[PDB]
Parts: C-alpha cells; structure tokens; sequence
C-alpha cells in the first residue's frame, strides 16, 4: 500500500510491487514557468503528452566490483524521440523530471545502491594526479550522453566532495532485501526561467553501490540496473533551425 | 525612510529589520532575520508520508 | 476558444507549484516532554525504512523516558546572515616597486574570491547564492607599514575599458565608481548590491557558456559561467611618477541579506584552482581522522 | 559644526560588525529574484538531514576509501561478541567527520541537542538477527562486555521488513551545552560511547551470503541548536589557489 | 562633546557618493529656467528613436564612408541568394555602434528588451520585389540557405507605396539581462542574427536603374532597458586637449 | 519618410506570451547618468619649471579638456545644474605632505 | 526645512526627494528623480498622428 | 556629511567611562541563568557580616 | 598595522604570522593602527555554564 | 529502445501474478476491416 505502485503518464505505464514510496524533490512539484518570473516574449510551445513520457534509455550490470555511474540531465535526452526534437529545434528549454530507476535480484542477492540528484555536477579532474597539472575533463565526460559514464573516485565523486554527504540531496535507496526501483520527482532546478538544453546540465543522476552486490555460486549472477525517466510540464521556445549541440 | 528598494533580499518570505542612512536599500545593515525553518523540504520530501508509530513500508 | 474535453481539462500551464512543505517559526530548540513506559504492538517508532529517503523520525521521548524540558537555547546564530555577514579575505593585490608582477603602479584583479579556502568552503555549500555585500580594502606596505601614499580604486564592469598604466585616460573615471583614499586613512569600505544578470551567482555550473564543439583547446571553458563575472577591481598609486613605496592591498568581503538554494556536500580535498573542483588524484584523503581497528577507540 | 568627541573604537575594523557603507551605484536595482526550489534559511534544517557515518574509518588507500561507508556483521559463535564502537562526539575528530552534521558543527564553538544515528541493514531478506546498541553517558569506559553495555541507554534491533532502527543519543549533559569535546581537559564535554553488539546471531540459510553490511545515517534532533560561531578546523589550501 | 566613533570609510572620496557639500555662494539665486524645447528625462527616451545602422560597414577609406549607410540589391538569378548579414548584438562591435542606441548601450553593462530595424527601400517607384528578412536566436549557425534561415523568425517584405517595413528581433534570452556580448565566454550574451534573403526579385521594367539601396534604421522597442552604469569603451582623446 | 520611429511591437509581428516586466528605469536618468565624478581639470605648482614655477597658478573654468566627461555632456545641447567640486591634491609620486 | 529655493531644479515637472543641511537648496544631494518619459517628443513628433494597423501613407 | 567638530577628550581612554563599544559576536545568545543560591547585589550586604 | 583575531576553542590557532587562519573568514577580527586611538569591543556572556 | 517509443509497460513480477498489456484503439478508420497481406494491411493493428 506504499510497497505497490504505478505511475502513468503520455502512452506509458511503469509497475513495481516493491517500492518505498516516492521522493518529491526540495518538497515541490514540477510546474510550468508563470508570466511573473518568465522573462522571453515569444508563446512557448507545450507538446504535452508526445514528450513528457517515459523513456527508458539505459541499462548497466551491477557486478560485484561495480564503482557506480551518472547521468546528466537533460543531456540523456536530447537526441531522443519528440524531446529531443524540440530540444534541438528550440534555444530555450525547462521541464521536470520522474526518475524510475530498476533493480530486482532475488531474496538471497543482496547490496545496496544509493541512488541521488545533484543539481549542477560539476566533474573535476585529477588534475595529473600530483595537482600541478591543470587539466579538464572532455565533453564526453561532463556530457556523456545515454550510456552515462562510470565514476572514477565515487568516494570524492570526481569533483572533491564526500559521497557521503550526497543524502542531502533527494534520493532514495535500492537495498534489495528490501525495495526494487528507486523514484524521484524532480522540478526544474536553475538560476534562470529558461535555459539551453545543450549547454548547461541541470543535475547529475548517480547510482553507487555503497553496500557491495553479492550471492553465492549458483544465483543469476546477472543483475541488472535499468534507467527510465519522463520529462515533466516540458516548455520549449526560440525556435529555429535544428542544433545538435 | 523613503529609498529604493535595490536590497538583495526585497520580496523575502522573512522580514528584516534594518538601519540605513544612503537612498540605496542595499546599504542597509544585516540587522535581524526571521527565525522560520523548514526541515522537511530536505528530511522528508516524501510524497505519501509515514506516521511515527507506524511501520515505515505499509 | 476550446471546445474537446482533454483541452479544458487538462493542467497544461499551471504556474503554481504545489508545495509539500511549509517553514513553521522555530527560534529556540525544541523542548522535551514527559513520557513514560509503553509496552505496545502494532507501535514501532523505532524501526524505519532509510530506503524511502527520509531521515528517522523517531524522538526521545519515544526511546526513552524522558522528563520535561523548557528548552529557551536559541536558533539566531545559525541563520544564514549570522554565518556569512563576517567579513573574510577574498583578494590580496600586490604593487611592488622593482617587480616581475607589477612593477608599474597598477594592477588589475578579476573578481573572483575562489582564490582563498576558508570563505570558498563556506559559500560552496550552496549552489545558488544571491546577496548585497560590504567590501573592505586594507592596504600597508609589505610590512604593515603604513605611509602617506594616495591610492585611487575602480570598479570596471565587463565592457569597460582596462587601465592598461599608471596614466591611462580611464582613470578619468567619469561613469565608473572610484575610491580615492590615503594608507593613512581607515579601511576604504562601500556596499554593493547583487549585480548578476541572473536571479542569484552560482557557484557551480554544470555546461558551457557557448554553443559549438567543444574540442581539447576549449575545455578551459567547461563551468564558466558569465553571470558570475562580475569585473575588475582597478588600483593605482595616484601620479605621473612611481610611487617610492612597494604596497600591499588586501580585500575584505561581508556578504549582507542573502538568500541560499540548494545545500551540497562539503569539500574534503584541497582546493587546487580558482576555476575548478580539481584534486590532486594521487593524494585522496579521508575525509576525517582514522583508527586502527573498529572495536577500538 | 556641532559638538563631538571621538572614542576608543575610532578607525578599528572589526569583521563582524554591522555597520552602513556608501553604496557604490546609486539607483541600480537588482535582477528580480525568480523562484528557486529548495531555499535553505537556516543551517539547522541542514543538521536534521541523516548522512553516512563512516563508523569503519581504517582503510587509507584510495581504492579502499569506499569500504569506510560500511561496517560488517556476520554469523558469529553466540557470545555476545562485540561488533564495532565509536564516541558520539559530534564534533570530535572520528566517525562523525564524514557527516554534513559534522563539517556544520565544526563553525561552531557550543552545541545543545539530542543526537540520532540510524543503522541500515543490507544483508539478504533472508539473513535475520538481533543487535543490541548501547549508548554509554560520560563516565562510564569502554563496556568490557555486551551485560556492561546493556546497563546503558540502548536499543535491541531485530531485523526484518523494516530495513533500518534509530538510536537516540540523548542529551544528557552537566551542562547546557558542550563546547567540542578532545583528548585533555576538554574531554569534560565529551559525549559518550556507542557500542554494537551480538543479542542474538546473524543467521541465515542455506545459500545466502554469511557477511552483510550495515550503513549508518547520523542526524541531529529537533532539540539542537549551535552557538558562537568559530572558523572550522580545516582550511582545504597548501599554496596560492590558482 | 557628543560620544562618536569613527567607522572604516571614513574620509575616502567615492566619487559616486550622493552626499551634502557646502554652499560657495549664499543666497545666491540662479537666473530663471525659461522653457526650452525638447526637454529630455530619460536615457530610455532617445534609445526609442531610429537611427541609421551600418549595415554595410566594409568601405573604410574617407570618400567611401558615406556608403556604409546603405546597402544594395540588384536584379538576381531567382535562386534565394543572400543580400546581407549581421549579428543583432546592440553593444557589441559592428553595425550598431553607428546607432545612437549603440552608442548609449556603451554607457551601461547590462540591457534587457526587444529591439527593431525598419528598413526603407529607397528604388525607383517602378520596382517591385519581396524580401525575407530573419532573425536566429542564439544557437543557430549562420544560415546557409533561405530555407534553413526561414525557420527562425522572420518577415516577408513586400515593396510598394509603404517603402519600409520593421523586423522585430523580440528579446529572446535565458536571463533577464545580458551583459555585452563578445567573443569569448561572453559571447554566452550574444542575441543571434539578422540575414536578409531574396524571396522573390528585384524586378525592375526597361528605363529603371538595375541596382538601388536600402537604409537600415534601427531603435529599442518600449521594453528595453539598461543598467549598471559603466564608461563607455571608448576615450576620444589621444593626447591632451588644448 | 515621415520621420517617425516604427510604432510596430512585438505582439503584432509574432505570436507571444504574457511578460510582467518589472525591470527598473531608474538608472537612465539624467542625475543617474551624469551625477557621478569624473576628472574635469588638473593643475600643476612644479618647483623648477617652465610652467608655474612661483607656487601659484591660474586655471580658466572649463571642463573640454578630458574626452569621458566631454562626450557624455555633448550628447545635449544646453544643460542646466548644480555641481559638487572635489580637489585632490597630492606630490607628482602621489605622496601626501604637510602643505 | 526653511531654507533658499536655489536649486538649478526649482520648478520643475518632476518633484525630487533629498538631503541637506545648509540653508541653500543646491547644496542638498541629487536624491531620486521622478520616472517620467516622453519618448514621441523625439519619436513621433508628427502632426497628424498614423495608426499602428493603418498603412502610413493614406 | 553633516557638520560636526571634535571637542577635547577625543580619543582618550578613560577606564571609567561607561560607553557603548561593537559587538563582536552578532545574533549570540548566552546560555540561560539557572537559580544560583546566596547572589549578592551590594557590597554593603556584606559589610553587615 | 595590526590584527587581532579572537580564536574560540577548537579554531585554529596561528602558528605564524603568514597563517591561513588569518583570513578570519569566520571568527571575529579587529584591523587598526597604532596611530589609531585603543581598540574597543564588546564581549557577550560566553561560558556554556 | 526503439519499441519503448510507444504504448508499453512495465511489468514488475510479484504477488500480482499479471499484468494487462491494452491495446488501445489508435486507427485512422472508425473500424478496420480484416488485416492480411496486401492492400489490406491498410487496416493492421500494429505490432506486440
Ligand atoms: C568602488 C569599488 C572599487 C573597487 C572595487 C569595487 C567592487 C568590487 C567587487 C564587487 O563585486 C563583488 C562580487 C562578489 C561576488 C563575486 N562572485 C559572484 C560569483 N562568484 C563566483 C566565483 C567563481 N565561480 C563562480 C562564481 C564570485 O566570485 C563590487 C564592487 C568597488
Ligand atoms: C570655493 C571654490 C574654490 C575653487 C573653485 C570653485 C569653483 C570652481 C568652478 C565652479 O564652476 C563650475 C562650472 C561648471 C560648469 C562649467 N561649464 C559650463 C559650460 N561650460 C562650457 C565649456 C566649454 N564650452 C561651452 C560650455 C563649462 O565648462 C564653481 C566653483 C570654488
Ligand atoms: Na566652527
Ligand atoms: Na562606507
Ligand atoms: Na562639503
Ligand atoms: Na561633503
Ligand atoms: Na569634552
Ligand atoms: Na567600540
């Protein structure tokens, strides 16, 4: 009764029957930009139910030496269906996002994921490891599209700062002996009203294994973690001709 | 006083009391914040909340 | 007009965003009431869910029994102004006479207080900052000396023409705010107001401040954002000739009426750049002290 | 002009005070302030949200640093063997330096409150078990064994559905705050001791694993508070930062 | 005397300080302030006004000057050839540093609104042609084609007895202000472009000039604004003045 | 030809939404852009020197001879105001001394 | 105050709100100006004034 | 500003003198006082042992 | 030019006249001069008694 | 990643032993005639 659930939106329906309810990001829903705080003139187009969907765009194998990944957001999506389009097709962008990560295993696997939003995940570098090089990381890194990237340090999460503090920032835990999918609602989440869906990331989405994932010689050893997303009260305008980045 | 209203916090959900001598707001003292809080926008963003004597998955 | 149902019923462009949570007045600690044994199924404050993403709700007076106490110990000093409004260095300029740094009675500095940790620590435990701020300028020779020398501060803003000398027409400063000042003199101090053409300074941003490819060479550019430059910060030793002292400026700022988004986590590795999180890789540290075993002390 | 006389103070500048300064750029008015979620106005709402107590704070080498972030427990041999300790200092040089709580109440000289620590179990849904942890007030050293720690403040945690338990540290104090507690005459402020240990056995069946971990989320309680604000221990810079 | 105490600031000379200064002259009255036409209140006011935008700003050498007023179209092969671009950037360096509004846009650091360019074709009664003028927001590269260019904003100018017609470039920016855009990271500001295309043609019957020009005259739109008072990028002095 | 600004805006060339602009006007008023200081004359008292070399000197009122200042007044035909002098005197290094 | 009206802004169409302590106007700060404009007197300084949907030359 | 003129006595420490001087520590608030037994609120109380 | 930095228990003390503590981003300082008249400030009640 | 582009869920297994797959009612016709090879296949369903 907070274990089940179901969430619909545009053609698509996710089920899960081992939940531990739903994390509405800094307490507020996602909402389309008021006349007060807007600031461009043209009207925005809302494409409503061909873009504010889910999309299920990624699935990695948790191993028991896995170090975890991230995924920026709305990088993931622009060059995906009717989002992408219109990400590419207009300068100004701004939506929300439901965030339904996947991982079942079995009542005799065990392991943890912790699984976290964190606005503006500026990637740092290890600077040549003695810190004398002033080194940055390359657009495949702090832009990683789809496939996401794998953290190299999770402890400091590549950028100098302790994951361990990363909980004051929504998330929610994958511990299987207890729940199966993680889901955070997310508003958007930015200095400005409306901003390129190119150039700036709005948050980063990381999945760490805090817990190690383990079993014994025998249980499907395979278990994977699946990334599904919907974008929210989505609002595009400035339009013009199509731009990949 | 009658000045502008150029303060980094005008139109603030806590109310300062402040000392100013210049027609800039931005002048102003510090002075006092209001003492609001709220810890569960960053505790408990929980969409369906659970009671504190109940078993947290119902 | 609208006539199909799904149009007028739908929510497309609804601009108030529904709040979860409301702040409630807090300024003292919460008192603790008189509780007593409970010996009860079904009740179980004590078990939780971590999972869920929420801190434990459990309270003393449910763990224990407790007595009652009129907690009067106050919230003020906690507050955001409280922690920020104390004024810390930011900017140190240098103007020596015989010099490889500048050795020309002026000097040009970028806003910019990521140069210094103790205040850089403390403001990137936000992400969106808005704020007005009190700006102190401390200047004496290398020594701590203080001697009759006239100094003339300017605020060039992003557009503004660079004094590029000691006798550069735009010390004419008829549209940019200087401060003229003796070493003799107090401190030079003056407010300024929040001056980003955003709501607030970030002090991460996650993209890049143009369109286009972004190859190896423009890399340097990854997490420059323009709403956080605000300008430079202008000094000259005021005359035609070098001046006979080698000088010291020393900048202090006080943030005033700030407002804050988004807390993050707080740095463990020592800071390497202005411009970036970078750390040295070879020497990640813990974030805390350590002991040789975890059943001892 | 009118009659005045200067006093001491005169020219000093002192950091904190809140004076008024002449306003650089007369008329400018600001970018209005649009709305920004997650809007923090006090860093006490900072201090009741749990982060991850690196209770296992031995491993050094980088690629070992995750390991801190959880302790294990395991099928013992039923004799109330001790699982793993820790000072509840807050704001003393351990565990609890991996926590936001720790790091905010490292700008403060006092604090006042009740603590929490929550402990999460993340072995199989079929490994069960029942742990006792105890929370020993100042005075009282290190429990030689789990019938000293039981005399305590503590709480038997028996797992199951619900994955995690909370221990409160209550404030039990001499006075009404604590300056931060360290080896020396300052540990007259110490906290107490937290110690974990065996009530029952961490049992399981027949091909599940004979190790779990445990992850450990401490927060403060609706009852702290912080006062006399201090520059924190650390300043994260060896040279210039460039 | 009254107990004071002198704070830091204390005898500095800000020069943008609003403060009181003692009178040279007392009871000194100023002769009458008769009227005066064309009173002007505010900077905003003449930023409303059109002036001349150098679209064609190649010709440099003295004689040639007064032909960056202007720029041509002539007769062409009906193929939507491109007639002319430039970067709608107000205060940034090209074309609109000849419009008053350029020049303005100098004194400031930040401006915010939709701006206008009415263009007047300035042919023979007899000709006729159809013009498509766009305007790409930020992000598009240079149009390569009219196609490509007709998926922004745009106009399909017409010639006839109304000789100009006015391309709106609305203010279409992620923040609320930009600063002046340049190249660099602060091209991050930068408002897009202007490309104007042939629709149809210039065409023209036997006894007409096979080539004529059109004027650019350029202005802000009622919303614009600007702020953060700065010096103007120029100083129009070599030496001293005598 | 007429000699009028276009009197088009925005909401009749494209389709637009609904902006409440609350960005403020108040700093391109005249005090706004002209009541800040700037450099209108300098005058030297050398010892040994070609121009005022007997510790006094002679300055006509006249504030053309530095172009930032010039060129923002002459955006105006006539102007009428009050004005705040400030004289900063000091050594050619800069140097304060007891005169 | 009861002083001199000598500032070069006594009446004026735009009232000003300022500081001063000497019996002359004009020593008193420059304070806040009234936002007024008149952007046709420079704009649209025609006679017989042409609708926005109308075509300028009838 | 506003005029003003320095009368003597200016900038002389008297240790007497009960002014008024800059807070250090702003928004601080001092631990409560609890009931201590035997206050004394004049040295006269004293002088009557 | 002098500074005096107040340095509450568990802050770091100075152990140089070049110290990083001297930003004194956090405790309370005082900048003057000796030419300036003596520095004054006021002192709360901070004992956690 | 191309089949999740359209109508689909996602089924999670549990004490639920089912889920429902609809198959919503999405032509250009107000009703089909019998699809097959052909001309016909004018009026297919889709794909499962
Ligand atoms: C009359 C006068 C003379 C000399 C100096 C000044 C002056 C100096 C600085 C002023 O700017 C203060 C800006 C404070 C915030 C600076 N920020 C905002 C965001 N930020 C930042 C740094 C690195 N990464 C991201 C953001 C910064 O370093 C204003 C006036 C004024
Ligand atoms: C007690 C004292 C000591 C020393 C100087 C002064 C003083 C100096 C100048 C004063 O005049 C200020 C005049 C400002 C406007 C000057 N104008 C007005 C018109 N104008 C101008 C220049 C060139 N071509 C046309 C007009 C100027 O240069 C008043 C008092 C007063
Ligand atoms: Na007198
Ligand atoms: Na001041
Ligand atoms: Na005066
Ligand atoms: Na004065
Ligand atoms: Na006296
Ligand atoms: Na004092």
């Amino acid at each position: 009764s907070d274990r089940v659930a179901q969430l619909t939106i545009g053609n698509s329906t996710i089920t899960t029957q081992e939940a531990a309810n739903i994390i509405v990001g800094y307490g507020e829903w996602p909402s389309y930009c008021s006349d007060s705080d807007a600031t461009a003139v043209d009207k925005p187009t809302r494409p409503d139910v061909s873009v504010n969907r889910f999309y299920t765009l990624d699935t990695k194998l948790w191993e028991k030496s896995s170090k975890g990944w991230y995924w920026k957001f709305p990088d993931v999506l622009t060059e995906t269906g009717v989002f992408g389009q219109n990400a590419q097709f207009h300068y100004l962008y701004r939506s929300g996002f439901c965030i339904h990560v996947q991982c079942n295993a079995s009542k005799f696997h065990q392991g943890a994921l912790l699984v976290a939003v964190l606005p503006e995940y500026v990637i740092g570098t290890v600077a040549g490891g003695t810190g004398t090089e002033d080194t940055h990381p390359p657009y495949k890194q702090t832009q990683p599209g789809a496939d996401g990237f794998e953290l190299q340090h999770p402890y400091v999460l590549d950028a100098g700062i302790p994951i361990s503090q990363l909980t004051v920032c929504p998330h929610q835990w994958i511990n299987l002996r207890t729940n199966n999918c993680a889901t955070i609602i997310v508003p958007y989440i930015n200095a400005l009203p409306f901003d390129s869906a190119l150039n700036h990331c709005n948050f980063g989405l990381l999945v760490v294994p805090i817990s190690p994932l383990d079993y014994d010689q025998g249980a499907t050893p395979v278990i994977p973690i699946t990334i599904t997303l919907a974008p929210m009260c989505s609002e595009f305008a400035g339009l013009r001709q199509a731009v990949t980045q | 006083s009658h000045e502008n209203s150029n303060s980094a916090t005008e139109g603030s959900t806590i109310n300062y009391t402040t000392i100013n001598y210049y027609k800039d707001s931005y002048a102003a003292t510090a002075g006092k914040q209001s003492l609001k809080q709220d810890p569960d926008k960053f505790a408990n963003p929980v969409k369906d909340i659970f009671t504190e004597m109940a078993a947290p998955l119902k | 007009g609208d006539r199909v149902a799904d149009v007028i019923e739908s929510s497309i462009g609804d601009s108030v965003s529904r709040a979860l949570t409301h702040a409630l007045p807090a300024p003292t600690g919460q008192n603790t009431q008189v509780s007593s044994h409970r010996l009860d199924t079904g009740k179980v404050p004590a078990l939780q869910a971590a999972e869920i993403g929420a801190s434990s709700n459990a309270s003393d007076e449910s763990m224990i029994e407790t007595r009652c106490v009129l907690n009067s110990h106050s919230t003020a000093e906690t507050t955001l102004d409280s922690f920020f409004s104390r004024a810390g260095l930011v900017g140190e300029i240098d103007l020596p006479l015989k010099g490889t740094t500048n050795p020309n009675g002026y000097a040009n500095w970028d806003i910019d207080i990521t140069g210094y940790a103790q205040m850089r620590r403390k403001v990137e435990l936000f992400t969106y900052m808005r704020f007005d701020a009190e700006f102190t300028f401390v200047a004496c020779t290398p020594t701590g000396e203080v001697v009759p020398q006239l100094l003339q501060y300017m605020f060039v803003p992003p557009g503004a023409p660079k004094p590029d000398s000691r006798e550069s027409l735009a010390w004419q400063t008829a549209t940019n705010p200087s401060v003229f000042v003796k070493l003799s003199d107090p401190p030079a101090q003056v407010s300024v107001p929040f001056m980003s053409p955003a709501s607030a300074y970030q002090w991460f941003y996650d993209g890049y401040p143009t369109f286009g490819e972004h190859k190896q060479e423009k890399d340097l550019e990854y997490g420059a954002c323009p709403n956080n430059m605000m300008g430079t910060f202008s000094v000259r030793t005021v005359g035609t000739s070098k001046s006979k002292y080698p000088l010291v400026v020393r900048i202090y700022m006080r943030m005033k009426h700030v407002r804050a988004w988004i807390p993050r986590p707080m740095r463990n590795q020592n800071y390497l750049f202005k411009a970036n999180p970078n750390y040295a890789g070879n020497s990640i540290k813990p974030t805390g002290a350590s002991r040789t075993a975890i059943t001892t002390l | 002009g009118f009659p005045t006389e200067l006093k001491p103070g005169t020219n000093q500048f002192l950091t904190t005070d809140d004076g008024v300064s002449a306003p650089i750029l007369p008329n400018f008015h600001p970018t209005p302030c649009i709305h920004i979620p997650g809007e923090v106005r006090n860093l006490l709402e900072l201090c009741q949200v749990e982060t991850i107590l690196e209770v296992n704070n031995v491993p050094t080498n980088a690629t070992s640093l995750m390991e801190r972030l959880r302790f294990p427990v395991s099928a013992q041999a039923g004799k109330g063997e001790l699982c793993a300790v820790f000072r509840a200092d807050p704001g003393r040089n351990g565990p609890w330096q991996s926590t936001l709580l720790g790091q905010l109440c490292g700008y403060y000289t006092q604090w006042s409150g009740s603590l929490e620590v929550t402990f999460m179990f993340t072995g199989s849904f079929m490994a069960t078990g029942k742990m006792l942890i105890a929370y020993t007030p100042p005075g009282g050293p290190l429990p030689k064994d789990r019938a000293t720690a039981m005399l305590g403040t503590h709480v038997i945690w028996d797992f199951g559905l619900q994955s995690s338990v909370t221990l409160v540290i209550p404030w039990i104090s001499n006075t009404h705050y604590r300056a931060h507690a360290r080896d020396g005459v300052f540990d007259y402020y110490t906290t107490g001791l937290v110690s974990i240990w065996y009530q029952t056995n961490y049992v399981v069946p027949i091909g599940a694993p004979n190790t779990a971990y445990i992850i450990a989320l401490a927060a403060a309680q609706k009852n702290f508070t912080m006062k006399l604000c201090k520059d924190a221990s650390d300043i994260l810079q060896t040279g210039t930062i460039q």
